[PDB]
């Protein structure tokens, strides 16, 4: 029940010096344009109900 | 066996023997012969030092030091370095320049005093900004040589509270004789409580300037410690109502009382000497001599003045040798520019005050 | 050990200014104690800032500083780490030490464990010696391990047991003292001559006996000598830092080369000026190296979440089983280590367990995309770890994964952290998974 | 009347470089986010 | 007598209701309507004299609220103005138009409308936050 509070996004804990945040935020805009994240969508989240 | 005492002129020579005699009948009853040797001075002066030092380090090797002067000037404690070291004998500093810490304590130091310690210093002056909820800060302080660790302190333990104490910056004056500058940055002063961290002169230049720019109004409010009060003797006469210091002073205490609680300290010391040795490391013989080394080999008091409890009070030392259970006494100026008692942090360092809330009472 | 303590301070009861002719022991730098001490000849630690300079030339990022933990030492690293955070730059470690650490070892394990071969020294000489002797046992010298010295360990036989190839420094007009004597009675005579163009010259006092005030003009002592210009000095221009210390003194950077120093930097005091002879770095070639090497090899704590990881136990083997989804497909599956009894003040055993999830199928896809290896744990605490006080009652630590990462423990959470502000304060976020949010359980009533 | 349904219930498809002001605008939206100011413009 | 600043914000950006909505000036014994901002168009003369105008134009929307929240919270000044060439960024053979070809070419210095945050974007031009949730919906009957 009730909205979803606190409206944020799930993120990934990397140091502020690694220096891999440019490419993998690069792979998250595919994963989101190509769908990877309605893929995990398919595999993993919407399977159930009651 | 043997301690040392110079003093500014004030209560006499005589009494402290009778004080000493009276330690001595009092308790805790010393194996050790303690005899102890005192004078009355006025002086700040270094050729004073080497004739009174090098004579009663001649005579006997005398081991204890006690340091209660009606002096003001703070690096005399910072010069107790050389007897620190070049005697290696223990110190003790109750009053005047002796009292005055800003001597951050070396290992070669063998300092434990009496006076104002700084990190409890900056802890029960935010304590008193707790005890009657005056969140909102003003923070003034110079550059002096040793206020930049005071700005260290605030920051941190501000940053260490989950309070959120609200902050306005320190506002740091450049050099003394400004008279403009210095007013430019006192009208970015915009809120009640003022906290200084000056000298004297410099606060008679403070107030002379705040009594114009209409910051010594008597709402706002004052808390200056013990780097301005010092002497509660010295009242100056541009010190209004409503400022409050906090000073290991003998309103609740005397001169010999300490006294006795200072040689107290040191008999049980050499108690745990008397454990952990059965013998002594004497003090040097001459001023102008190095015969062998300075090499401890039989390990002085800086392990034994960490464990010392007389009378129900822990007289113990921390390891930069402030007081594990400090004194503070916390002293408020009135309308008729009294230093009076108010707080006490005698109690697992706790306020012990008046609940009065208002002081600023048109002095 | 006889440094010039005590006529500086016995000239320090009344507040009298002394110049250290050629002193660089940085205690006496100290203000707050050593009251009104400059010198003609500045420490080392404004030394420090001439390494920054190096950053400029050599383009650095990762930084290995070694700190004998001295007055001296700290007042370095306060320093340093100013000026690296007015630039943003960000050291790795700063590994301490006393004077006499032979046991480094441990730490120098410690120093293999880094991108960065930049080595900063600051200890004694046979520290620094016993170090040489240690690292070169560990290996650790090849080229990119680039030994940054201060000039105590270019002394005695911190010169007999270093490699070649090294930088260190030398302060130009260090050791002519005669060159001092001539720029310093010029200073300090028309000093003089600007204190007697002041009002209320104080008299000095004869005695150290009965003169129970201190100077007056001790301060005007300090604004004539912080406010006196002089150009025309030996050494250069004779001008001050705010520590008294003398402005644009002339600076050389020198390489031990089979153990003869050869000269590379010139500094006026800022301008870079390298030498036509080269800097063979202190291992191999005169190629500038990289404190940048990667590993591929990432260190993950797994949050105990489902479905993001399903934490289930391994087989007898301490192997993952062969299962499949819904759609029959076999599931990407990832031996954990971690404790049996997850709770505090138990006794935790690490063992492989299976995990399963999200984030398996993610750091796959990294792998295919990106070519990095994983190293993946589960979390002793099951939290997430907040800032909480330690005792003292003022010590604000971050916690479980947040302090994790924040101890080098951890090198990468990969679980579905919510986008904190705090938390991006000090570990900074990718784009995000999921826009979500809070929700709510509530319970099923029954029916009538 | 509003008889016009988009896609689904909420079902969604498709699921200056080098400035300082980069984190001075992430740790504000957190801030507002936090306080949820952006849902009062909802 | 200098006194140099530069807290001056180019932001220009599109049209996009409820994000931007752009009035006229208001004969309220002024130029002060109670939720605008004055935006300089281009308007143009004619076709063959493209001189664009700079028309100032009352400016309300989701995004000047924020911006407004700005001036409040990071404290500095904005600019607006609104994109004529364009839309949002256009390769026209990698020339960009819109928003992106004001970021890009530094038009618009700040840009910050109802931008999709793309991956082909996110190559040419950084990004903040996500601020409000999006992606594609299909509307029907």
């Amino acid at each position: 029940t009730g909205e979803l509070f606190f409206r944020s996004g799930f993120g990934i804990g990397m140091r502020k010096d690694s220096p891999w945040k440019q490419n993998v935020s690069l792979s998250i805009l595919k994963s989101h344009e190509n769908g990877f994240m309605e893929d995990l969508d398919k595999t993993w989240v919407r399977y159930q109900e009651c | 066996l043997n301690i040392a005492v110079m003093l500014g002129h004030s209560h006499d020579v005589t009494e402290r023997e009778l004080r000493t005699l009276w330690g001595p009948e009092q308790a805790a009853g010393l194996p050790l012969d303690v005899n102890v040797v005192a004078l009355l001075m006025n002086r700040t002066d270094p050729k004073s030092l080497i004739t009174h030092v090098c004579d009663l380090m001649s005579g006997a090797r005398i081991h204890g030091l006690v340091f209660g002067d009606d002096t003001d000037q703070e690096a005399v404690a910072q010069m107790l370095d050389f007897i620190s070291s070049h005697t290696f004998v223990p110190i003790l500093g109750i009053h005047g320049g002796a009292s005055m810490i800003m001597a951050d304590k070396d290992p070669t130091s063998t300092f434990f005093q009496f006076g104002a310690s700084i990190q409890q210093q900056a802890t029960v002056m935010l304590k008193i900004m707790q005890d009657y909820d005056w969140h909102v800060f003003s923070l003034v302080t110079t550059i002096f040589p040793g206020y930049r660790e005071f700005i260290s302190f605030v920051k941190t333990t501000v940053d260490n509270s989950f309070v959120g104490w609200d902050m306005q910056n320190v506002i740091t004056l450049d050099t003394s004789f400004e008279d403009a500058k210095t007013q430019v940055q006192l009208k970015k002063i915009h809120s009640s409580v003022i906290l200084l961290y000056c000298s004297k002169d410099e606060a008679v230049l403070i107030l002379s300037e705040a009594r114009s720019l209409g910051l010594t109004g008597y709402d706002f409010f004052w808390i200056v410690p013990s780097l301005v009060s010092g002497n509660t003797e010295l009242i100056p006469k541009e010190f209004p109502s409503g400022l409050i210091s906090v000073s290991y002073d003998d309103w609740d205490y005397s001169l010999e009382a300490r006294v006795r609680d200072g040689i107290g300290i040191l008999t049980t010391a050499a108690s745990s000497m008397l454990e952990k040795f059965s013998y002594i490391p004497e003090a040097k013989a001459s001023c102008y001599g190095q015969m062998e080394r300075p090499e401890v080999p039989m390990h002085t008091l800086h392990p034994f003045m960490v464990n010392v409890t007389w009378d129900g009070k822990d007289l113990s030392f921390t390891e930069e040798g402030y007081q594990v259970h400090p004194r503070l006494v916390v002293i408020v100026l009135n309308k008729d520019r009294e230093w009076e008692k108010v707080g006490k942090w005698e109690n697992h360092t706790l306020s012990l005050r008046h609940a009065v809330w208002p002081r600023y009472k048109s002095f | 050990h006889f440094t010039p303590t005590p006529v500086s301070y016995t000239a320090g009861f009344y507040r009298i200014p002394v110049l250290g002719l050629t002193t660089r022991m940085s205690i006496y730098s100290d203000k707050s104690i050593h009251l009104s001490f400059l010198r003609t000849v500045p420490p080392y630690s404004h030394q420090s800032s001439v390494w920054f300079e190096m950053m400029r030339v050599y383009s650095w990022n990762h930084i290995i500083l070694l700190v004998s933990d001295d007055h001296e030492g700290r007042a370095a690293q306060k320093r340093l780490e100013t000026l690296l955070e007015e630039r943003e730059s960000k050291a790795e470690k700063v590994l301490q030490f006393d004077p006499g650490t032979k046991n480094v070892t441990a730490l120098l394990m410690e120093a293999k464990e880094l991108e960065a071969r930049v080595i900063i020294l600051s200890a004694s000489e046979d520290d620094a010696a016993t170090v040489y002797r240690a690292a070169a046992m560990l290996n650790m010298t090849g080229s990119g391990y680039v030994w940054l010295v201060g000039e105590r360990e270019i002394s005695g036989n911190a010169l007999r047991y270093a490699p070649d190839g090294i930088l260190g420094l030398q302060l130009i007009n260090g050791k002519n003292e005669s060159a001092h004597i001539s720029d310093a009675v010029g200073v300090v005579a028309q000093a003089v001559h600007e204190l007697l163009e002041k009002e209320n010259i104080t008299d000095p006092p004869r005695g150290c006996v009965g003169n129970t005030n201190i100077w007056k003009t001790g301060p005007l002592f300090k604004r004539v000598l912080m406010s006196s210009k002089y150009a025309d000095g030996v050494t250069g221009r004779v001008e001050f830092n705010e520590d008294g210390d003398r402005k644009f003194a002339n600076y050389s950077i020198m390489n031990l080369q089979n153990r003869k120093l050869v000269q590379v930097g010139i500094y006026n005091g800022t301008h870079v000026i390298p030498n036509d002879r080269k800097i063979i770095w202190p291992g191999g070639e005169t190629e500038k190296p990289r404190g940048y090497q990667m590993s591929t090899r990432l260190k993950i704590v797994t949050i105990h979440q489902e479905p993001f990881v399903y934490v289930k136990p391994t087989l007898s083997d301490g192997t993952c089983k062969e299962e499949f989804t819904v759609n029959g497909d076999p599931v990407k599956k990832v031996i954990c280590t971690g404790p049996n009894d997850t709770s505090p003040g138990s006794p935790r055993h690490t063992v492989p367990q299976c995990c399963y999830g999200f984030c398996i199928d993610l750091l796959i896809k990294l792998a295919r995309t990106m070519n990095f290896t994983y190293e993946v744990h589960l979390v002793a605490d099951g939290k997430f770890g907040t800032q909480e006080r330690v005792n003292n009652s003022n010590k604000k630590e971050w916690n479980g994964m947040m302090g994790e990462l924040l101890s080098g423990q951890a090198d990468m959470i990969v679980a579905p952290l919510t986008i904190n502000n705090e938390r991006a304060q000090y570990i900074e976020f990718s784009k995000p998974f999921k826009y979500q949010g809070l929700t709510i359980l509530v319970k099923k009533e029954i029916p009538r | 009347g509003c008889k016009l349904v988009t896609i689904g219930s909420g079902y969604i498809f498709a699921t200056q470089k080098g400035s300082p002001w980069k984190r001075q605008i992430d740790l504000a939206l957190l801030q507002f986010v936090g306080d949820g100011e952006m849902e009062e413009l909802e | 007598s200098d006194e140099p600043d530069d807290n001056h914000l180019s932001i220009v950006t599109l049209e996009e209701a409820p994000f931007v909505i752009v009035e006229d000036i208001d004969p309220l014994t002024e130029t002060c309507v109670r939720n605008t901002v004055p935006c300089r168009k281009f308007v143009k003369i004619n076709n063959s004299t493209n001189e664009g105008m700079n028309v100032k134009k009352c400016c309300k929307g989701f995004c000047i609220d924020i911006l407004k929240k700005l001036s409040r919270t990071v404290k500095f000044t904005y600019d607006l103005y609104l994109v004529t060439n364009g839309k949002h960024g256009k390769k026209v053979n990698n020339v960009w138009n819109g928003m992106i070809g004001e970021v890009v070419y530094q038009r618009a210095v700040m840009a910050v409308g109802s931008l999709t945050i793309n991956e082909e974007r996110s190559e040419v031009v950084d990004f903040s936050v996500p601020f409000v949730e999006t992606g594609i919906s299909v509307m029907v009957s």
